[PDB]
């Protein structure tokens, strides 16, 4: 009916999208996009296309030295991380020690082949008692036994003659070795065990050159047991050879491990079982799967993840001001 | 900040519009409606979603990874390890969040200098032709049909050929 | 950057305005004087301080806390928590150096813009009733008193009652 | 961003203008030719290169460095410093790569005011002396000779001197 | 006279402030806002409503093992930090060591509750002579003496006859226990004081396994003595027990402490003295007091802190270029 | 013809460097600026004028103990930092052992005054044998010797007598000393070279109290050696003195050095030679020269570098945007 006319003018719509700016906030918009990422699958995965090595009930030292619960072990032979419960309830059986044990787990992390091998048979012990080795703290089948790649050598009639044994790694790779000492509670234990009353182990590489002694002390039960077993390991290059000699307190290798190692990863603490995925990045309550640049799920990631940080949103405008 | 409006001289927006992000509305005696400005639309879907892809895809370093494995007695070796982290929590938390920030003023007034740039392409066209009504429309002092109305749209508006029917129609304005 | 004119087609600020930080100064026979845009400053007092606390807010992770632990055996870890601290400072001091230059660059072009924006309010609402100066005035061609003064201050102006008035000024001023 | 036109109401640049980086071109009588705004560019080069400096000046803080020194069974403290020299090199490389992009958007777009200001500089001092041909030049109502084209460059030009000539040729236009 | 005019305009004011913009330096402005933090209070403050515990010229060791001078003690038994002067002049009066102190140090740093108690009286070695463990490089009252907390057993009538006693912590808290070792100078200082030459210290919880034996050498002189002092230390766990035997140079237990330990904190250098305040954040040369986001006061915080940089300004512009 | 004009514009030019923004990639512009330093000069420099100490075949312990093939030396007294090869052939020509070698290491990665001095000589082992200590694993002129700095003491007429020698520290400077014990591979060896069976080496000074014992055992072969020889070091501090008691296996120290330390530095590890230059950051690789901000040569920089990104262009717009 009036004159004629033409209005510059913007579009809207019924989003109820909210933005914040540096001068305003709560601000409701056409388009948005959160560059925050917030979900995981809840999941243990696959990295990369490698199954992690979950140990069940076990702790790593349980699962190497071979202790009679961890040994329903069948596996494995490559592995992109480690995941162990927070408190695995079968680690050392019989109390003691693994030395370097956090710097072998963190070498053990991720394995790109790893076999186990006879190197000493229990039927290279004529003159020592391979089958007394022997305890409660540390049972099988209802009877006692013990950990089961290694041997406790007691001494045979009333003799534990001197050992001198070496063993040279004839294989391509390299190897990782584990022996112990045993530390008797009384004169008594020791004699009785052993028959001679003071005694050594001592080992030798190119590299180590190690002379362990035990010492016979009063220390409080545990498993019900006061004596205590300090574990060893190493990695014998290929053509080079170890050396044992001892004249009583040995906890011989009867198995040991063929490793290749290349690449580094760590140990995971998670409750969760394998969800037969695969991921980039994974966390102990599930794996995250995405190209955005920022999360907030977890900060204990193993993988190639995005920026952790304390947000719970990162919403970008793309559209204008949204008016009723 | 602002450049003149969006939520300025222009109160509110389209939401009858809806084939683009900015454009005109019009009305003659042959009808009226919304047209977007298609190529100036493309524009501003193109910057903004380079931007946000940009934000994206410079991140990348991603890299590789771990948790926890000192002892009780490397306590302090765990605290060193722990300040880093938090450490650089806290410088990502702060740059997310100030990007954030910082990227959604200057992609609001994007929009609102890009619509301001089409008022006044229009308004250097028509010019004593139109009144300035200041809401962020023109009143025609010629009568302008669909054909008219689209040589605007398209920047080819002919000032001389009404330049006189206008003239003609404020000197009837200016009396009864 | 620079919108039309702070220290642009505007030299200098009224140094007798004090109940704001933009707004108009008049002048005709009933006197003279200053009076803010009060809404127009709120909105820029408002902005202005929300960027000041956004900054300060979005920290928010300050977190926890320690000194120096390693002994003589220990340098190369010491070392690894020099270079740490360092690094960290270094990151620090530059992203507040930088964001204090560029968020200052951002501060003053924020007042232009509003300032040119209030130009343009008025610009729109009289037009061919008054003379743009050019130097950020407005010579009216009718008589403007106070009650017509506070009608512009606040957006409601009113043109077709004053055109009369005017058209005839501009066939005085083009003669004697 | 866009302010009116660098790529906007003006198409292209000048590349026969060779002494500074944003001027005028004209054409009259007595010939045509460029002349760059020798103080304009002078402001821009200054900010730019002001900008610039202060990107590299407040770094300012260099300090004091290493490699690699920890031995085969002390792997878990290596990895330390890896996760902490990856996480530095993933900050500094983020916050480079988007200070580049956004200072540019930035740098750009000053350009853009800096040349629609100096539009506006003009436009302010000539107005219905001249028409606005909207694609960055003016088409004068009255005839302008060198010593006149000067007068607009330097900001001294003579409105009330060449009124009606102009007038006279707008009821020129409006006739056959 | 004539037309009438409204400009448009804004304010300026008598403003000498200062601000600096990626493109122009120098620029003066209405209102302006350091958001750099440069302040402190010149003090040493409780944190978050605790008090440190400031030892004043006293080590943390000379203050565990109650160096005489520094049992001038009465205190805590809580703390959020710790502070030494940087040379606390009573250490080990008697020259020695502590191992692992700084870790101990660390575990120390931020205690819930802390609490001697009287663990092994000296009217429980009858076989032996406890007030004849003194020495003249550990004096107190100008007569000599020596660290109160432990006791430097010696032989009784001509004899040394070997010590086995054990302690089980029966109380509700992990309890700090500390021992030590003397190693003597020669054969006759060692049979003079303890008359059995070949001598050890063993000590068992079910987790400690040590033994400990003196190295008879020659050593230059600190406090005049070359005589050395070797320390040791465990958290024994409640309702365990600690076993410790020794025939010779056993620096007993007397008292020990009780410890609750629920959060982390670390020591703080510092020569200042506790000035009855409370703050978020400390360091060693005052408190500071602030929700600015940067300082620029000291690297070494212990606290909730803005962020550390080098720099002495931080200044936003709030007002408007301010014209002559 | 036609009415006057006069146009506002802007320049242009035929400049084809392009830059990237937030919203816009592949801008072409006037004229712009990298601000990425992306070279080196290839090249091993002086380190802020002070030239590092370039290993060339020889490991910080063979130079340190004087490994014959090491003695081309003649130097220093001051350097920057070192540089070493990645598999220096000349560390120990006797295989064994240096303790604390990373941390001796780093300690001495920048030094300011360094000078080897006679401490004690080897005519003051008038009842052992000085000239007989030495091996064909470790030979000079074809005729076979040993680590130059240290001396390998060996029993004279059918005795090795017990050494209790001491030194005192009568220099301006601290003096960095190492010693070194034999182990020998079996009771013939340990007695054939000392008479008595059951030896040891003791070291003691204000700080140190050391007690040493020879592993007899078998070791597989080095450098055609089953023997293995560990070393020691201290710093005894002015003033101070050093004491030494041992019945055998000793390896006594002849030279020590006098150091002074104010600066920290590390271990850079190079295949490059002293390029005569000088510069204020070097890399492994080469030399950079610039104030640029960021730089992407390489990591394990040592001195006052820009910082380290993986980017290959940082490139600023200082022109406007070219037009076709
Ligand atoms: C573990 O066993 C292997 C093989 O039985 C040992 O390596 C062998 O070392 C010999 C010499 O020591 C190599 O010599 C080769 O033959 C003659 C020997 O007279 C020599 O003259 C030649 O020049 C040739 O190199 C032999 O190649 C090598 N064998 C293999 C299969 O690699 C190794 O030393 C043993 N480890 C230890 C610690 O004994
Ligand atoms: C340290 O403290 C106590 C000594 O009182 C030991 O734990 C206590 O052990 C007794 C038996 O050894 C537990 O007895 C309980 O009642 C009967 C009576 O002997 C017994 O037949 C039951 O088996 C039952 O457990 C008693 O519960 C337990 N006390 C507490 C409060 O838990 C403890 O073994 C000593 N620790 C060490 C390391 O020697
Ligand atoms: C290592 O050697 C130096 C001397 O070469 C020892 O320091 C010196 O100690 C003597 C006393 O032992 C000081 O004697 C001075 O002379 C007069 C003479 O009566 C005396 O009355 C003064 O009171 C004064 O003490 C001498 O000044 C001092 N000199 C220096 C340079 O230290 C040092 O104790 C020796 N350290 C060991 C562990 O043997
Ligand atoms: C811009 O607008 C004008 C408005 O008329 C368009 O002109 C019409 O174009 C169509 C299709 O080619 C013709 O069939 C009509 O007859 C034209 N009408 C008139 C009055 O010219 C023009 O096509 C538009 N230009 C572009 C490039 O899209
Ligand atoms: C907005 O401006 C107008 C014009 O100055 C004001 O209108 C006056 O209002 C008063 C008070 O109610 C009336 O008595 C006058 O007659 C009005 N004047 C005119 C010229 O119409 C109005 O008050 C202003 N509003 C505010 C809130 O200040
Ligand atoms: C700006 O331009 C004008 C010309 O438009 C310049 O004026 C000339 O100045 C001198 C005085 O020394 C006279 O002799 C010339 O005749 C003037 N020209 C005209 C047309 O009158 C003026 O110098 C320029 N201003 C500045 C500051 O450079
Ligand atoms: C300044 C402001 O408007 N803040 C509000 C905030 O308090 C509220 O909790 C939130 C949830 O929708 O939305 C926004
Ligand atoms: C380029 C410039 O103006 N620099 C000055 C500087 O020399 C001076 O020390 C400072 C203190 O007011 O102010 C600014
Ligand atoms: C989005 C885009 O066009 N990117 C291009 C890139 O693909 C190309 O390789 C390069 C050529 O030099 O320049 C830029
Ligand atoms: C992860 O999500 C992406 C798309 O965001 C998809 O392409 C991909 O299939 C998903 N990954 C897996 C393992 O399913
Ligand atoms: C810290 O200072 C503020 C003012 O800056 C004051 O309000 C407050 O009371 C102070 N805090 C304490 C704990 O004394
Ligand atoms: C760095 O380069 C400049 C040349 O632009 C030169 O003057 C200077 O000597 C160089 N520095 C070194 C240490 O070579």
């Amino acid at each position: 009916l009036g004159s004629d006319q033409i209005c510059i003018g913007y579009h809207a719509n019924n989003s109820t999208k909210q933005v914040d700016t540096i001068m305003e906030k709560n601000v409701t918009v056409t388009h948005a996009q959160d560059i925050l990422e917030k979900t995981h699958n809840g999941k243990l995965c696959d990295l990369n296309g490698v199954k992690p090595l979950i140990l069940k009930d076990c702790s790593v030292a349980g699962w190497l030295l071979g202790n009679p619960m961890c040994d329903e072990f069948i596996r494995v032979p490559e592995w992109s991380y480690i995941v162990e419960r927070a408190n695995p309830a079968n680690d050392l059986c019989y109390p003691g020690t693994l030395n370097d044990y956090e710097e072998l787990k963190h070498l053990l992390s991720r394995i790109n082949h790893f076999e186990k091998t006879l190197i000493i048979p229990r039927s290279s012990w004529p003159n020592h008692e391979t089958s007394l080795g022997v305890s409660a703290a540390c049972p099988y089948q209802g009877a006692s036994s013990f950990f089961r790649n290694v041997v406790w050598l007691i001494k045979k009639n009333d003799a534990y003659p001197t050992i001198k044994i070496s063993y040279n790694n004839t294989n391509r790779e390299d190897l990782l070795i584990l022996w112990g000492i045993h530390h008797s509670n009384n004169a008594a234990e020791q004699t009785n065990l052993y028959k001679n009353p003071d005694t050594y182990v001592s080992v030798g590489t190119s590299t180590l050159n190690q002379r362990l002694v035990p010492k016979i002390a009063t220390r409080s039960q545990v498993n019900g047991q006061s004596g205590r077993m300090d574990f060893f390991w190493t990695i014998l290059k290929p053509n080079d050879a170890i050396h044992f000699e001892s004249n009583g307190n040995f906890i011989a290798p009867e198995y040991a491990y063929k490793i290749v190692k290349k690449g580094d990863s760590t140990i995971m603490k998670s409750e969760m079982e394998y969800g037969h995925c695969n991921t980039k990045c994974q966390t102990p309550i599930g794996a995250i799967n995405s190209s955005m640049p920022f999360h907030n799920i977890h900060p204990l990631t193993i993988g190639e993840c995005p920026k952790y940080v304390k947000s719970n949103k990162l919403v970008l405008a793309t559209g204008l001001r949204n008016s009723p | 900040g602002l450049f003149g409006a969006i939520a300025g001289f222009i109160e509110g927006g389209w939401q009858g519009m809806v084939d683009g992000w900015y454009g005109y509305h019009h009305s003659n005696e042959q009808g009226s409606g919304y047209a977007a400005d298609k190529e100036s639309t493309q524009k501003a879907i193109d910057g903004v979603t380079n931007k946000v892809n940009s934000i994206i895809d410079k991140m990348n370093t991603q890299f590789e990874a771990v948790g926890r494995e000192f002892n009780n007695l490397e306590r302090r070796i765990e605290n060193l390890n722990k300040k880093m982290e938090d450490g650089f929590l806290d410088v990502w938390t702060y740059n997310a969040e100030l990007l954030v920030l910082m990227e959604n003023e200057r992609t609001l007034d994007f929009h609102d200098s890009n619509v301001k740039n089409l008022y006044d392409k229009v308004r250097l066209q028509l010019r004593d032709n139109a009144k300035e009504l200041g809401n962020g429309c023109f009143e025609f002092y010629h009568k302008c049909d669909n054909e008219c109305m689209e040589s605007v749209r398209n920047g080819t508006y002919d000032y001389p050929k009404y330049s006189e029917e206008a003239i003609l129609k404020r000197e009837e304005i200016s009396s009864g």
